[PDB]
């Protein structure tokens, strides 16, 4: 019967470690999406966003959000999901109160390459050889008259300014601009590319190579 | 209060009240873990009720595809028949075939459904044989033939009705909602929504401003002159019907036969006389129709630009150029052409 | 038969409760998958202690290898061996009945259906390989029937001639046969 | 908590189910706050429209798409025309759940149901299927509603 | 149990269907994908060079086709010289449709017991917003020359075409004759029964009511 | 029937062009040639596409052919076939009235080491350049704007094709050119 | 309560053998067009069927000569105004809101009227407070109180209502 | 099937073909009506008086091909004379009732089975709707042909055809779909008695 | 304290029927047994292996009874030989029924010859089941 409050980290720091990895990173407050958003993936960064949100005594610490998808659209660029899930995790990643800090591990890509530049202004990380793209949105393939395709092409218009307004947010570039540069053609970032229009801010804190280190020992 | 904990998830959260929760195609699983989770609540007290909630789509998919057999319905039916303790069993959504009985199968009077809830009943199907000889086909159907007959039993049982009303009912896919369903028999209440969320919703809409002005009141009044509009154009067409009837009746009162006097003979000695039967057999009168309404006044339409007609007379020898055999067509004293 | 059953003071599955009492239940026609479990559960209840391990078999068959691997973990342990026949024994499951205790601890159920036959096999390639894949299954052909023929005491010559084919046997026959010991009633 | 906050994104199912929730939703006597994230289809859109009359929220990047049901069936002539006449019955049930929900007349419902219908949050907030843009606080106060 | 032809049996015993070209008729069977329109052009063109100025016959029994093989088709019709003489036969699903149609008017003839169909072109969307944008104005291309076909044929009104193609619209030859499509009925030996839809028309303008619904088939259960 | 039009020196090329079809026509056109040297032979182009290196070899048998060939689009050309059809003698190519015509790249692709993907990269990029330089001259247009128009995935009606120089007459006089 | 509309109340309670066959007769209507639901039209050709009922004579004193012609008039408006829809099989003949508050409103008058048992002028009147007079001849300016009047006067005993 | 089998019937249909028979096989789909609809255009081109005999042995086929083939048959000249042998199924069992009145014959041992249009919607309601309209309109004039051949009802008819109801040549006769049964003299077996 | 086998079971192989009718009776204290719905050969044979006197089935329940099944693969011997069993496993089957039902054993393998179908009186009065719940 009574209500089970789940305690966090200041006061659950006695109650051990957790026992497996998803769990650490959660009380990490880390959301690490590794995988492409899908119906699953935005169920459950809903559920940790939620969760996170829901006692934070400062709501200050920051969530981290790891991306190694490629967005809502398949290896072979034809969209896997629609641009929905993206809006469900923009959305939850958004009613929370904590600064929104983004990684990239490997690819961030077409989806994910915005939702990285939707981080916090100077805490946006990459791995030095994160490969970053920008591509138009994709809608899967329906059947109808011209007024079904005309129906998908003002969605899938709305689904494009979409994302030039948070682009040119992220970017600090003239919206028709973010539009025309990323949005345009499948276009391909590496990390200082990505770097000088605002995409990234840095790589992750501590990143040292490893002759670096040799030489400075 | 500590030594029970708080239910682990939700199954046991609502089995702990006693809700036996159907909600599955009716398969061997879903039917052993009805068959146990009923024994278990009635081994718990045989007083104590139980309320069945059953969203499921009976033996078989909606598509048609077979999926378990005639037989763990009559499983999960005889298992409530065994029980002793009051089921009442509400319907959600929706309640197909043998999903249906059990629907119909709880303690009358405690049958409920949601408002919207689809209750269907049909015929069983089976999956095919695969060119078996003579005498196991035959035996195949004695078997089908009987497990319908258990169907057929358990839904009389169920609803009240006669079981050769049933079987023709059967025979296709008989759709009912709840108000079909409270008629028939499987059901015998309603779940109302709540009064307290509609009169609340009710004076939302009204005090906020926005049933009034969002757009509403523009194509409200389409839809009434709308369905002015539809009813006026029907009564029209009736309106032709029963002239077209007229002119039927005005150019038939020109006959001479003595075929009246054979269905004066051929009906009874009571009807010798016209005497109706209360049946379907039922003539509905247009000439009495002296309304004479000086309510309903013409609206301010002009039918004075249609032409002035030759004004022909019927009463000539001239016909039409047709074809007939029949010389018995004499010609009438007031239809001299005929 | 999957509910657990009540132990000491928890809820253990029905297999594990049976094995905490020696009982090895094997149930699966001998593929390498069952037979590893088998042999593993083998060589960790010999390592629990030795007093002795009950095997209920219901084999519907199985391959030669995987087999003869079990058996030998049998003998190879310290605990001794007893094979009761629940339900059925056929091919490698009844030379398994012919595995565990030779004096006198082989039971069957009184309908159990029990049946031998030479082990099978097939692989083809180059000529000589099929020499050398032909002599092996002769030599285990030959192990078997000694295996047998030394827990049933009858002759090897004999089994020789009678297992080319299938046979097949109650449990009247096994006992005159010598393929089992005692048929299990109801004490 | 006497709400049930009630979290919608789901691009369809079959409308059976979205009756269903319709149904439980206005059945508890608790009020229900329904929230849509990104997108509510078919089944999601009269689970949206089934909250409590005030607070149904969607947000600023929402869409909702109700389309009529769409259905399958094979068979003799007779079982599809049975069919056919049971699927326009689930047509004007959900155009009547709508017209209730929205208070718009049932001939404008059953007119958009005609096609796939796609609508934003101010068209959706407009037509009636919800009644609020989801903000910050709004949900900041509905985890503090869970829990306090 | 594929098919199993006759011969005519001439001095040489060709196949049926090669005898029934040299009478000058051509079958339109199936979907008139691109072989079938190359192979329905070429007959088309060969009796022409055999004689420019005798009447070509086409029997169209087919399910619809693709929507570049039938404005080829009807385009090969409408610019040869003999008259084209369009019989319809069991479906002519929509672009076999326009093939009825396209016949020399006056000779665009259906058995009494076809199905045609009107629709607006079918295609389908998928992938980027320029993809899409190029689908949205090939259909609005083909809806624009199937509804100038249409209104050249039948001269309908293009708000006319908009109703008769707004969804699948399933018509029988006496539809078809009233909107123009076809020209002849080709009844059988006397036969004038009245479809279910041609009575529904009498319905709905009070000539038959439930009553007296005459002798017509019974639509009262629907 | 189709006896009689290839003694008529007509060549239907409908449907897919592949590599056998290439093969099949460049025959009846050398055929053609050598048989009668001074009289025009005509192509009839009803088809969605192609292989370049298929379609390259019919231009080829195409270009080789003494006697004047004579093209007439029906129904579709769709980016190879368009290709053939702007390929006919100048003055002598003919489209239906409502025949479309499309103009775009080919599609591709490479695998493993990526050796092979550059080489593709380049033979795809070498089949833009080819085509698109022989498209200039005879559509009489900049090399820049077939560049770009062959990139943008459109049909054209005969009429706009007959404006943008691909082909030259229209068979029903302008009369049933619908949009 | 409800349980005024059951069979017993038909059969059971004490009525006239006047309403006892109009009502019957508008149950055999009912069934006839096999639209298993009484309206309060079929009450009121029961009424009119039976003209030798005082109710029917009541109608002939206040202008309805053509009593036959009246019958018609209202299965005529009854097929086109409201409908003879035939309807699937419904094993109990339901009753209408208008005509089961006529069946109330009869017992009730009766009451009122002294009458131990209900009977036809009851029903009438009944009729004209639910408008069915009036909703089917206006013309002959024949309401709820008119026949009041004239019903004090056939039977010439004064009625009082709540 | 084997080739040889079919390089051996196709000669015998040309046989057949050359005494005027017809032959319809098999499912009735548009292939074979499309076949069908030529061979009778054929044989009414090269006689315009003498008959025609049309094989019926069908276990089905298509509405749509089926009344291709039957306009063909009612609107040639030669009258078409439809006979069943092995099995008339539901649109073979059409096409027989169709044939020449009078002149609808049956090999004693055959069954004629005559029953309503399967098929299938799919789509939103709508669609569902146009396609149970163009089922419902296919039953319905099948449905009236019936009642045109045999002389029923038409609601004799339709009670008759809702399901599968497989009738002996006899019962066929004394229904209408048939009009006589082809058969030659026994010898009748005495019995000791 | 008495296993209470609650049997619903279309089908089976008859050789795991005989298999669980052998198990019941291994236990001593005795076995109800209650069919619900149909007991076809592999539970008719568990329904069968009850203790006489609690053996108990349902009025919608239907017994099922027929001869086992087998499918047969190799040269000639084997096939005489795989024969042979099947037939052993049928004999064993009209024994079980025979010592369930006290009814002559040859009618009840005439009985099992094709498959066989049972109405819960039917049952009863076989002797299969005592009951009617």
């Amino acid at each position: 019967y009574p209500e089970g409050r789940p305690l966090f980290l200041p006061e659950a720091e006695r109650f051990g470690n957790p026992p497996d990895l998803p769990s650490l990173l959660l009380q990490q407050r880390v959301i690490y999406i590794s995988m492409p958003f899908l119906p699953s993936v935005t169920e459950l960064v809903v559920a940790q966003c939620y969760y996170l949100d829901f006692d934070d005594r400062n709501r200050q610490r920051p969530i981290y959000v790891y991306l190694n998808s490629t967005g809502c659209i398949n290896d072979k660029g034809q969209a896997i999901s629609a641009d929905n899930e993206f809006y469900a995790i923009w959305a939850a990643l958004g009613f929370t109160r904590a600064p929104l800090y983004t990684g990239v591990t490997w690819k961030a890509q077409n989806q994910a390459a915005v939702l990285l530049s939707a981080g916090q202004k100077g805490h946006r990380y990459s791995f030095p050889h994160a490969k970053i793209s920008t591509a138009p949105p994709v809608m899967n393939r329906v059947f109808g008259q011209a007024v079904d395709a005309q129906l998908q092409a003002n969605e899938l218009d709305y689904a494009t300014k979409y994302y030039a307004a948070i682009l040119a947010r992220s970017t600090g570039k003239d919206l028709e601009t973010c539009q025309k540069q990323y949005l345009s053609r499948k276009r391909y970032f590496s990390v200082k590319e990505a770097y000088e229009e605002g995409l990234v801010d840095k790589l992750v804190p501590g990143f040292m190579l490893n002759r670096f280190r040799k030489m400075q020992k | 209060d500590r030594r029970k904990p708080p239910p682990p998830d939700l199954p046991s959260l609502l089995f702990d009240q006693r809700i036996v929760y159907l909600g599955m195609p009716l398969v061997p699983a879903v039917t052993e873990l009805m068959v146990a989770e009923l024994l278990y609540l009635e081994k718990q007290g045989a007083t104590l009720p139980i309320e069945m909630l059953i969203n499921s789509s009976g033996t078989t998919r909606q598509d048609g595809e077979i999926l378990s057999f005639d037989s763990e319905g009559v499983a999960l039916t005889s298992t409530m028949g065994f029980i002793k303790n009051p089921i009442s069993t509400v319907n959600m959504g929706l309640a197909v075939g043998w999903s249906c009985v059990v629907l119909s199968f709880g303690r009358k009077g405690w049958r409920k459904s949601l408002p919207h809830s689809l209750a269907m009943i049909q015929q069983p199907r089976v999956p095919p044989t695969g060119q078996r000889q003579a005498i196991e086909v035959h035996i195949k159907w004695r078997e089908v033939l009987d497990y319908k007959r258990e169907l057929l039993r358990m839904f009389s049982l169920g609803t009240g009705l006669p079981v050769d009303k049933l079987d023709a009912d059967m025979q296709r896919p008989l759709y009912m909602r709840p108000q079909d369903a409270l008629e028939y028999g499987i059901i015998d209440e309603i779940i109302e929504p709540n009064e307290d969320k509609a009169e609340k919703a009710a004076q939302y809409w009204i005090r906020s401003g926005r049933a009034e002005s969002e757009g509403r009141l523009e194509q409200w009044q389409e839809y009434l002159s709308l369905q002015e509009e539809y009813a006026l154009k029907d009564s029209f067409r009736k309106v032709m019907t029963q002239d077209l009837r007229a002119a039927y009746r005005d150019t038939s009162s020109k006959l001479l036969k003595n075929s009246s006097r054979n269905m004066e003979q051929v009906q009874e000695f009571k009807e010798r006389l016209p005497d109706d039967m209360l049946t379907e057999n039922d003539e509905v009168r247009l000439p009495f129709s002296r309304d004479g309404v000086k309510l309903a006044i013409l609206n301010a339409e002009c039918y004075a630009e249609r032409n002035i007609a030759r004004q022909v007379a019927a009463n000539k020898v001239s016909v039409p150029d047709k074809w007939r055999a029949a010389y018995a067509a004499r010609p009438a004293p007031a239809a001299p052409a005929a | 038969c999957r509910p657990p059953g009540q132990r000491q003071s928890e809820w253990v599955d029905l297999w594990e409760a049976y094995t905490y009492q020696k009982v090895v239940f094997i149930k699966e026609a001998i593929t390498e998958d069952v037979a590893n479990n088998m042999i593993a559960l083998t060589l960790y209840l010999d390592s629990l202690d030795q007093k002795r391990i009950y095997y209920w078999l219901n084999v519907p068959g199985g391959d030669v290898v995987p087999t003869l691997a079990l058996y030998d973990t049998m003998q190879y342990v310290r605990s001794k061996t007893a094979t009761v026949c629940y339900g059925l024994c056929l091919g490698m499951g009844g030379f398994l009945l012919t595995a565990g205790g030779e004096k006198g601890y082989r039971f069957a159920m009184p309908h159990s259906i029990l049946m031998m036959h030479h082990p099978s096999g097939a692989s083809r390639g180059q000529a000589s390989e099929m020499h050398i894949e032909s002599r092996e299954l002769v030599r285990m052909r030959d192990y078997l029937s000694l295996l047998t023929s030394n827990a049933t005491g009858q002759p090897y010559d004999r089994v020789i001639r009678e297992l080319s084919r299938n046979k097949w046997m109650d449990p009247k026959q096994a006992i005159e046969y010598g393929m089992i010991d005692k048929v299990l009633t109801t004490p | 908590s006497k709400k049930v906050f009630m979290i919608i994104n789901s691009f369809g199912g079959s409308v059976g189910n979205g009756i269903t929730v319709h149904d439980a939703l206005q059945f508890i006597k608790a009020g229900s706050l329904t929230l849509a994230l990104g997108v509510a289809a078919s089944a999601a859109s009269l689970a949206l429209a089934g909250g409590t009359i005030g607070e149904r929220y969607v947000t600023e990047g929402c869409h909702t798409m109700i389309h009529q049901p769409e259905g399958g069936l094979n068979g003799q002539a007779s079982d599809i025309w049975i069919d056919s006449q049971e699927i326009m019955k689930i047509r004007l049930d959900v155009a009547e759940i709508y017209s209730l929900s929205t208070y718009r007349p049932r001939h404008k419902i059953l007119r958009d149901l005609d096609r796939d219908f796609y609508l934003t949050a101010m068209e959706t907030i407009y037509y009636g299927l919800a009644d609020e843009i989801a903000t910050n606080e709004v949900m900041h106060s509905i985890v503090e509603m869970t829990n306090q | 149990p594929d098919i199993q032809i006759g011969h005519g049996e001439d001095a040489i015993e060709m196949d049926l269907y090669r005898y029934l070209l040299s009478n000058r008729i051509i079958f339109i069977g199936g979907y008139i994908n691109d072989k079938m329109a190359t192979q329905i052009v070429g007959s088309l063109m060969a009796l022409e060079a055999v004689d420019e100025n005798e009447d070509i016959r086409i029997y169209i029994n087919s399910p619809g086709g693709q929507p570049y093989s039938v404005l080829g088709v009807v385009d090969a019709m409408q610019s040869i010289k003999p008259d084209v003489q369009t019989v319809a036969l069991g479906a002519c699903y929509s672009y076999a449709s326009l093939v009825v149609a396209a016949g020399t008017k006056g000779k665009r003839y259906a058995m009494k017991n076809t199905r045609l169909m009107m629709t607006q072109p079918m295609g389908g969307s998928q992938g980027d917003i320029y993809q899409i944008k190029a689908t949205v104005e090939e259909l609005n291309a083909l809806y624009q020359i199937f509804s100038r076909y249409y209104m050249k044929f039948t001269g309908m009104n293009q708000d006319q075409i908009e109703q008769a193609t707004c969804r699948d619209h399933f018509m029988t030859p006496e539809q078809a004759k009233l909107e123009g499509l076809i020209d002849e009925i080709i009844r059988g030996k006397g036969d004038y029964t009245v479809p279910p839809a041609i009575v529904r028309q009498f319905r709905e303008v009070g000539l038959v009511d439930d009553l007296t619904p005459g002798p017509f088939l019974k639509v009262d259960c629907n | 029937p189709f006896g009689l039009l290839l003694r008529q020196r007509i060549v239907f090329l409908g449907g897919e062009v592949e590599d056998f079809g290439a093969d099949a026509i460049i025959s009846q056109l050398l055929l053609l040639d050598s048989q009668d040297p001074t009289k025009d032979i005509k192509i009839f182009i009803n088809s969605p596409g192609g292989s370049v290196t298929a379609g390259m070899g019919i231009y080829d048998a195409m270009m080789l052919c003494r006697a004047d060939v004579n093209t007439y689009c029906f129904g579709l050309a769709a980016s190879m076939g368009a290709f053939l059809l702007g390929a006919g003698k100048r003055g002598k190519r003919n489209s239906m009235p409502n025949s479309r015509i499309m103009i775009h790249q080919p599609l591709g692709g490479a695998s493993g080491q990526a050796v092979d993907i550059e080489i593709q990269a380049k033979e795809i990029m070498y089949h833009k350049a080819n085509l698109n330089r022989i498209m200039a001259d005879y559509c009489q247009q900049p090399l820049s704007k077939i560049e770009e128009d062959t990139d943008r995935d459109r049909y054209m009606s005969p009429l706009e094709a007959k404006e943008y120089g691909l082909i030259d007459h229209i068979i029903g006089g302008e009369e049933a050119v619908f949009n | 309560a409800t349980a005024t509309a059951a069979p017993s109340e038909l059969d059971d309670v004490g009525v006239s053998a006047a309403a006892e066959s109009i009502i019957q007769y508008a149950i055999n209507f009912a069934r006839a067009s096999e639209t298993y639901e009484v309206h309060s039209w079929m009450v009121l050709m029961g009424i009119l069927k039976y003209e030798t009922c005082t109710a029917a004579k009541i109608l002939k004193s206040l202008g309805l000569e053509d009593l036959y012609g009246a019958w018609n008039e209202v299965l005529w408006a009854l097929n086109v105004c409201d409908g003879l829809q035939p309807r699937s099989f419904v094993t109990d003949i339901k009753f209408a809101d208008r005509a089961f508050k006529v069946i109330t409103a009869a017992s009730d008058f009766a009451v009122w009227h002294g009458k131990d048992k209900m009977y036809s002028e009851d029903v009438l009147m009944a009729l004209a407070a639910g408008g069915v007079l009036e909703d089917l001849f206006p013309d002959l300016n024949l309401s709820f109180e008119r026949v009041r009047k004239a019903v004090e006067k056939e039977s010439g005993r004064r009625y009082q209502l709540p | 099937p084997n080739p040889l089998v079919i390089e051996r019937f196709q000669g015998v249909v040309s046989q057949l073909f050359q005494q005027r028979i017809v032959r319809l096989g098999g499912a009735v789909d548009d292939d074979m009506a499309n076949l069908l609809v030529a061979q009778l255009l054929y044989l009414d081109s090269v006689d315009n008086k003498r008959d025609i005999t049309m094989y019926v042995n069908s276990p089905g086929g298509s509405v749509t091909a089926g009344m291709a083939v039957f306009d063909t048959m009612r609107h040639i000249r030669p009258d078409v004379s439809t006979c069943c042998i092995g099995l008339a199924a539901s649109m073979g069992a059409f096409i027989l009732a169709s044939g020449q009145a009078g002149k609808r014959y049956s090999l004693p041992n055959s069954r004629i089975m005559i029953h309503q249009p399967l098929g299938g919607a799919q789509g939103q309601a709508t669609d569902i709707e146009i396609q149970a309209n163009e089922i419902l309109h296919h039953k319905l004039t099948l449905n009236g042909y019936l009642a045109q051949f045999t002389g029923q009802s038409m609601e004799t008819i339709t009670k008759d055809t809702d399901r599968d109801f497989f009738m002996s040549p006899q019962e066929a006769i004394e229904y209408g779909l048939v009009d006589a049964i082809i058969s030659k003299p026994q010898m009748l077996q005495s019995r000791e008695v």
